[PDB]
């Protein structure tokens, strides 16, 4: 299924995910698609951090559901 | 993968992904044609946006044309191409391969009045796909066809051919599939552990490189200098793997690369 990340430079990433997928794995994508370290990515859906362990099903993403993604600063 | 990626299946449902990476291959070697990837009819902001930036692009003399598989609903895409015409006119064509008038399509022709009221409209209404599983294989022939100036398929040849142009399409898919793999594989061992490397990085990692022969590397590298490293950009895993893929190293070795 298709899922969107919002960035806080106004794009939308496009990924393509299954419910069983980690967080984790979720990152390895973005990291694959936009060349950020998955240490720096903080995935938010819905007013919920995600823990990297967890899997999509765990927080209910749904088809074309939306992310937020925020980076962390320094580190 | 799942069982709905089977290209042997004679029923198998084009992807987005599908359509782009064909249109790519059968006219992507000429740089002024833009493909349009993603765009779709329940998206009225970023079609105009799309729309707008191809205009301004053939009007601006960028780019010569445009193809536009343009998503109207469940596995339904339709053909749109855009051209510069004879009599300094900006020509649409179109075909939905189900045959409907672009007329039913209010959202798209409100969209082109109020972006190009000026430009012609040849809607070809050719009534092609006899199934529901086969609109991907005639978008993507038609838009062939329409960006080459040639007429598209009629509705009889459309069913003596369905089936041959399928199979020529898949036979591509599956081809490309095992170059996109065979290049991602590759990718990974010159990317290591990184989040991004540069182009020159890339070049050091394939001189180092200790699976690779002296030839292989030195084909691999004439392969990128011929288009890239120019200004040392920086690649990601995804930009790598489509950069290698586009190589006649990966596209000649692709099975040698996975086994």
């Amino acid at each position: 299924m298709q899922i969107f990340v919002k960035t806080l430079t106004g794009k939308t990433i496009t990924l393509e995910v299954e419910p069983s997928d980690t967080i984790e794995n979720v990152k390895a994508k973005i990291q694959d698609k936009e060349g950020i370290p998955p240490d720096q990515q903080r995935l938010i859906f819905a007013g919920k951090q995600l823990e990297d362990g967890r899997t999509l099903s765990d927080y209910n993403i749904q088809k074309e559901s939306t992310l937020h993604l925020v980076l962390r600063l320094r580190g | 993968m799942a069982n709905d990626q089977d290209l042997s299946n004679p029923e198998y449902l084009y992807t987005e992904d599908d359509i782009n990476q064909l249109l790519k291959h059968y006219l992507g070697l000429d740089d002024r044609i833009s493909i349009i990837q993603h765009v779709a009819l329940n998206e009225s902001l970023l079609l105009k946006q799309t729309l707008h930036q191809v205009l301004s692009d053939i009007f601006s003399g960028m780019q010569e044309k445009a193809v536009i598989p343009l998503h109207t609903g469940n596995n339904h895409w339709v053909a749109m191409a855009i051209k510069l015409g004879m009599n300094d006119d900006i020509v649409i064509s179109y075909n939905d391969p189900m045959g409907v008038s672009i007329d039913d399509k209010v959202t798209l022709i409100n969209c082109i009045k109020e972006l190009c009221p000026g430009a012609k409209i040849n809607d070809l209404q050719t009534v092609q796909q006899t199934n529901v599983y086969d609109c991907g294989p005639f978008v993507v022939d038609n838009l062939i066809k329409m960006s080459q100036g040639q007429p598209i398929l009629s509705t009889e040849e459309a069913k003596q051919q369905a089936q041959n142009i399928r199979q020529s399409q898949v036979n591509f898919l599956s081809e490309n599939r095992m170059i996109t793999s065979a290049a991602a594989a590759l990718a990974d061992t010159l990317l290591k552990n990184n989040n991004r490397i540069t182009e020159g990085v890339l070049v050091d990692r394939i001189f180092d490189n200790k699976i690779l022969s002296v030839q292989e590397k030195q084909q691999l590298l004439n392969n990128l200098l011929d288009n890239h490293i120019k200004e040392n950009k920086s690649l990601t895993k995804e930009s790598l793997t489509r950069m290698l893929a586009s190589t006649h190293f990966v596209q000649q070795q692709a099975n040698v690369l996975l086994n």
